[PDB]
DNA sequence: GATACTAC
DNA sequence: GATACTAC
């Protein structure tokens, strides 16, 4: 004859905490009219097979309730002592789920029964838990014993893009092929000692400037006949059989990359990179992306005093980077190594370094070589020939069960 | 784009058809592959008056079983069942009494001053190869040796206060009948330290009582019963293959490189066959490269050592190398193979040294078995976030490796990374899973460095257990 | 029509477990293997083991 | 939490009506907690074949 | 019951009666678990 | 496919089975021969086969000759290297006459 | 012995001749009433 | 799964030099017919080649 | 005369 | 302190 909109509520909350389960697979499975504490048992599946794995959830909801000590993160609650007992001498993990209407919200947490009487107060955060597709790991974890001679938990949850270390080069429309003018060292000499612009665009192999710019003024056209220009389409030696003249492109790429720095980018020889380098002694900040989720400041280079006293030196860290300048199939590629580089007094090479390299590639794990690279990508991509593209990614098929480790990896 | 695929962890069979993917669950769980007849290993102790009963002492310790110091990881770190009626081995190990010897304080000096340090390893290993004589030829022959070391011996055979003290005693102790383990006295007393060569001013480091107990007795087992432990489970209806590992090694005087192989095949019963050959194979120069009469002589063994246990000629041929296969070497196979009309083949060189990479944008890298064709080639990760430890076992980033085919192989390279990444824990010498090698090109590299101090005209043996 | 002697059975078997009093439960469509779920009540006052 | 014999006779009274509505070839199915008063509804069916008659 | 404890599975269950009626007289067992010669 | 088939032992060789036998003609006085191959798949099967001709006549003798015991050894050694890309270790061949 | 149940013709158990000879005399009762120049199949299927 | 046929590569470069047109498309015509035949007399037969 | 919603 | 389901 009349009923009140606190069932309906209920119900409506049931139905959707079911919908949620069933969204996900996992094989939700209703209850009787006899019920008593547990509301629901639900099982694990993986792509639509089963594991017969079994959770006992309860069902809580609300509409235009607000919590105790409603935040952005306290979200406290209390339980009964009664009810609690309940669920102490079970089989299954009981786990509670908070449901809200007004701004579609589900919540969930595990009660805890391992040795002692329970906490009966809730102290559940929002940027855990939230019974979305993530932390769906964590929830699965509660099923295996403690003991867990085997039986492991495959990693649920399909799919996740991720990147590779290789970027495209788009080539420039032509090079600037000339006449015989060799020098096997003095070519760099005769610049060195010019008064003019000084440039490394170049190499000498068989007697050709091999130069990526118009050879007429900025001095570079005082060691070679000035008449003799070529460039066809560069359809003849960057996409060529043998490997002389592939090994000999990847050369010229390399100083052209060195020459288009500008920053001090200093050149070693031991490791192959580019050690920046800062103008003044203090920090020197590098790129900020502003992607409309951080300001993500840089911190390349860093300064680090003695053990007891500020005033001297222990070492100056900087960043560095190693190329490969790879191929395949068209559409030369360049590959990135981040390295590390230490030095004394700002310019000093240092000759204890090997230690300090391995004790810093002790830490560092990869969620560091990710940022360096988006770092990297990002530094280099803001004259010409320079025409860099986007790390390309591959979707995956299993998603990493990062969710069940807690932390300190 | 690339085509990505992530393959399963292979499984292993062991005992009764069981079969599982951890050596240690599945060895507690079923018992090995090939059980042993008899009932009793014994084993015989060389070595100081002191290590003697540590040795024994260790051996009544673990009897009973040891437990693991794993809390938050349990998979990663389990307990040691023991060594009796709950034994992984179904087997009892004995240490018989006048099997054991022991060397004198009176000759422990004279090997500590002696200015050479080329002498004085080889009188060391004359006077444990003349103990091992001696107990061999009598009615005290034991089935495996221990060779546990003191500490005073271990600052002039390894910290030299200069050749190698086990390449040179695996070589001395082939001619006799059972094979020999070497261990440390750290092992055995977990009381001392032993310093690390340069930089004295430390203590080297070892693992915990559980996780070495698994790896010596899975060793021992293996070395004085003769009957392996596990092997890989085969698939349905597949054509019939041999396994050949190639590798190369530098010799201990100069610069000269040489090579070295190894064969693996199924029984027709249930049994893996694992072995080398007896016969070394020349220098022809300094390259890592072989010859064409050298390849063509080894594909012609495989098939004639196939051919004697199975009566009939194989239907496939697989061959892994750490090399590229030049235009010259890849014609004697083909020819020594044309000549018994072996159709399929297959030819795969594995890299080490590559630089591209997978980034994830969380705290932990890729799943271990990672596969993306770079046209034509295969990037394989065998080292990962392997999601049955509950972590990734490491630090910094892992290494993959390199799979490239030659022109002549008729097999897509999805196949032959699956088959190479099902390759991996066949280690007999330990029992954990994050294996990155095959294990073809670990058994071509561990019979390198037995045979580098080998000789001129001695005894060579196939058997594996005078390697591993 | 074997359809109707499996709904038939599962319905016999829920009723032979509710007659001593057990609280069984049947599962949905798709199941896959395991048919129901059973708990113990111990005469009143029900205890959570399936 | 003692329960009652009486939600057991109600159980087991709805589940024996279900039983026999099934061994003549009906289909009979309960109803949720909003019913108002009114059970599940059954169906006729013929040999294998449903009339659509509730 | 199926066995749920041993090592490799057992198949062939041999279901005697009487013993494994499903009536009020097993409960608790079922709530324990929670030559010859010849011529020529 | 096919119902049952008999269970090999472990450690046995590869091997074929032929099997042959005699017959009279359809009215008249003449004898020809007729012959069947078997063997075993590679994975979960068997195989059991006749052949694709006629092996003529030779007279009224319930026998075989030298040209006409040959074929079929090569038709049965053929046959199983069509499958298991191998030749078998083993040969049998039954018969009653 | 071990290949007299191999009979895909009959579910006995009782079987004297071996399976080869006993499908050569299968083979041999209809190839004799084919005629010259006729289709021949190697499918038991034909013949049991 | 048990109902293909694999062509080695060795067959496929037997034929890739063959120099008379005709011979070349019979022995590819009498390998492709050997299999599905040896296909067809099995116990994997299938419904479309 | 006991069990399930929710708001107080 | 609000509205529903079994029967005694
Ligand atoms: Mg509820
Ligand atoms: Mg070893
Ligand atoms: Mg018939």
């Amino acid at each position: 004859k009349k009923i009140t909109a606190n069932q309906i509520i209920g119900e409506i909350g049931e139905n959707e905490v079911r919908g949620r389960f069933l969204t996900l697979g996992w094989q939700f499975d209703g209850r009787s009219r006899l019920e008593a504490g547990i509301d629901g048992i639900a099982e694990v599946m993986n792509e639509g097979q089963p594991m017969a794995r079994m959770i006992a959830v309860q069902i809580k909801s609300t509409k235009e309730g607000k919590y105790t000590s409603e935040s952005d993160t306290s979200f406290t609650y209390l339980l009964r002592t009664q009810d609690l007992a309940y669920w102490r001498g079970s089989n299954l993990p009981v786990i509670v789920v908070f449901y809200r209407q007004s701004d579609h919200s589900f919540y969930w947490k595990e009660v805890s029964r391992d040795a002692g009487p329970g906490e009966r107060r809730l102290n559940i955060d929002k940027v855990a838990d939230l019974f979305n597709a993530s932390t769906v790991n964590k929830l699965a974890a509660l099923t295996v014993p403690k003991t867990g001679l085997g039986y492991y938990v495959p990693p649920l949850g399909g799919g996740e893009d991720a990147l590779i270390n290789m970027l495209p080069l788009t080539l420039p429309n032509e090079m600037y092929i000339a006449s015989t003018t060799y020098e096997p060292r003095k070519a760099i000499a005769v610049i060195l000692n010019g008064d003019g612009p000084k440039r490394f665009d170049w190499v000498i192999n068989g007697g050709t400037f091999w130069s990526f710019h118009d050879p007429r003024t900025s001095a570079c056209s005082e060691i070679v006949d000035i008449d003799q220009v070529e460039a066809i389409n560069t359809k003849e030696l960057a996409l060529h059989d043998d490997i002389d003249e592939q090994n000999r492109f990847s050369h010229l790429l390399r100083q052209t990359l060195r020459y288009q720095t500008d920053s001090d980018l200093g050149w070693d020889k031991d490791h192959k990179a580019l050690y920046f380098r800062a103008i003044e002694r203090e920090v020197s900040r590098n790129f900020a992306y502003t992607s409309s989720k951080k300001k993500t400041d840089a911190n390349v280079v860093s300064v680090f005093k003695n053990s007891k006293d500020e005033t001297r030196v222990s070492f100056v860290r900087h960043h560095a980077f190693s190329p490969r300048f790879e191929l395949m199939a068209d559409q030369w590629y360049l590959i990135i190594t981040p390295t590390y580089y230490y030095t004394t007094n700002g310019y000093a090479p240092h000759q204890f370094a090997a230690p300090l390299l391995a004790g810093k590639k002790r830490l560092d794990k990869s969620a560091a070589l990710r940022g360096q690279v988006i770092m990297w990508h990002r530094f280099l991509t803001q004259e010409a020939y320079l025409m860099f593209g986007e790390p390309p990614s591959i979707h995956l098929d299993v998603r990493v069960p990062e969710d069940g480790w807690v932390k300190e990896k | 784009t690339f085509e990505t695929r992530i393959f399963d962890e292979p499984e292993l069979e062991f005992g009764d058809h069981h079969h599982h993917q951890d050596p240690r669950l599945g060895l507690s769980e079923a018992g090995p592959l090939q059980t042993f007849l008899g009932d009793v290993i014994k084993i015989g102790v060389v070595g100081n008056s002191k290590t003697i009963e540590d040795t024994r002492k260790f051996i009544e310790t673990v009897s009973s079983g040891v437990e693991g110091k794993g809390e938050k990881h349990p998979n990663m770190h389990p307990p040691f069942p023991g060594l009796g009626n709950q034994s992984p081995y179904r087997c009892r190990f004995e240490i018989e009494d006048g099997a054991t010897a022991a060397l004198t304080k009176s000759k422990l000096d004279k090997i500590g001053k002696e200015p050479d340090h080329y002498r004085a390893v080889e009188m060391a290993v004359d006077e444990i190869i003349g103990e091992l004589q001696a107990m061999d030829d009598g009615g005290s022959r034991p089935d495996v040796a221990i060779i546990a070391l003191p500490v005073k011996l271990l600052e002039r055979v390894w910290n030299a206060k200069a050749p190698n003290f086990r390449g040179m005693l695996k070589a001395k102790a082939m001619g006799l009948s059972f094979p020999i383990q070497i261990v440390w006295e750290d092992v055995i007393d977990d009381k001392v330290t032993i310093p690390q060569k340069v930089k004295e001013s430390s203590s080297r480091k070892i693992q915990d009582i559980a996780g070495r107990t698994w790896n010596l007795m899975t060793s021992l087992y293996y070395k004085g019963s003769g009957r392996i432990p596990w092997r890989r489970m085969p698939l349905e209806g597949e054509f019939s293959a041999c396994y050949v590992g190639i590798s190369f090694y530098r010799e201990a005087d100069g610069q000269q490189l040489f090579t070295s192989a190894a064969q693996m095949f199924d029984e027709r019963g249930r049994g893996f066959v694992l072995k080398g050959r007896r016969a070394r194979t020349e220098s022809r120069g300094r390259h890592p490269y072989m010859a064409r009469e050298d390849a063509k002589k080894i594909i012609e063994d495989v098939l004639a050592a196939y051919k004697l246990h199975h009566k009939t000629l194989p239907a496939r041929v697989f061959i892994l190398k750490t090399s590229r296969f030049k235009d010259e070497e890849a014609d004697g196979i083909i020819a020594a193979l044309d000549e018994a009309g072996t159709e399929l083949r297959d030819l795969v060189w594995v890299q080490e040294s590559y630089t591209a990479r997978i980034l994830r944008d969380g705290n932990y890298p890729v799943l271990r078995g990672t596969f993306v064709d770079l046209h034509g080639k295969g990037l394989l990760y065998t080292s990962g976030s392997m999601p049955y430890y509950g972590t990734y076992p490491g630090k910094y980033d892992p290494n993959p490796l390199l799979l490239c085919p030659h022109h002549t192989s008729e097999s897509t390279v999805a196949q032959l990374a699956e088959e190479i990444f099902s390759l991996t824990k066949v280690n007999w010498n330990s029992t954990q899973m994050n294996q990155r090698l095959p294990i073809p090109i670990r058994a071509a590299r561990k019979v390198g460095e037995v045979l580098k101090y080998v000789g001129e005209g001695e005894v060579i043996s196939a058997d594996y257990r005078k390697y591993i």
